[PDB]
């Protein structure tokens, strides 16, 4: 219940656009702490060029307007926010075959009491990559 | 006073009265110029 | 300015229902008007007998609470309309082999001050045809 309280206070429309990022003291950067995890190799296929790999991404970035003081919630510290509900950055591939671009899944995401959000979705990928 | 209010406070602004379907132009005998230009990634087949 | 009135004049969803059809005395009916034309016949597969081709086809018909009175909306004769959103009679292949059976762009209709509509949306077509 106070789990549906804080779902209900974070995502407000009224308060929450996002279409916008969180920039404060005159234009800082947020940082986007990315790194990869392979799952398995699936085929390299020489004829046509194309690797097809199966990868976790785990994000993990600093937002400023989803906090909460964690005594007035009776002692949550880390909730669970439907993804693509929150701002996310896009991060794709870029040498991409066949034209997906982005993830795969859309997973949720990991909202602590700082504004920190983990953020981990799966994806199979078929980068096009160079045979000698 | 910071950054983002006041940008969600012009996005809010500006999408009142626009509209999709209208030819964005004030006067009807003017035109727009639609610049273009390609860049090839890469040629597959 | 005065077009961007007339567009949120026109297609006002209170006024304009979309999937009815234009008629007003007892159940008359509507005409539309077709012609085809060609732009290229790309191939003609002899091992499964499907023609594929690009075609334009204009079809032209004639509504009639799609009006305005032109002297008051300051000399406007002839408006481009999207055509998610008019009225449309549904025109489609009949013998197609591999299940497409709409037209492929959904372009604008231009839409004069009587009502007559033109259109011209372009397709492919994979038509099947019995190959002696």
């Amino acid at each position: 219940d106070t789990e549906e309280r804080l779902v209900e206070h974070l995502l407000d429309p009224s308060r929450y656009n996002k279409l916008i990022r969180p920039a404060t003291n005159g234009s800082e950067l947020v940082t986007v702490q990315l790194m990869v995890s392979l799952a398995q190799l699936i085929s390299v296929h020489e004829r046509e060029q194309i690797m097809t790999t199966n990868v976790w991404l785990t994000q993990e970035w600093e937002d400023y307007r989803l906090t909460w003081k964690p005594e007035e919630f009776d002692n949550m510290k880390k909730v669970r926010l439907p993804s693509k509900h929150i701002w996310l950055p896009d991060v794709v591939l870029y040498n991409n075959a066949d034209g997906m671009y982005e993830v795969s899944f859309y997973s949720n995401a990991v909202v602590s009491y700082d504004g920190s959000i983990f953020w981990l979705p799966p994806a199979i990928y078929k980068s096009a990559c160079k045979i000698e | 006073e910071t950054r983002a209010h006041a940008e969600e406070r012009l996005l809010k602004k500006l999408f009142s009265g626009y509209n999709k379907w209208s030819r964005p132009v004030a006067n009807i005998s003017d035109v727009v110029l639609v610049r273009f230009g390609l860049s090839i990634a890469q040629l597959i087949d």
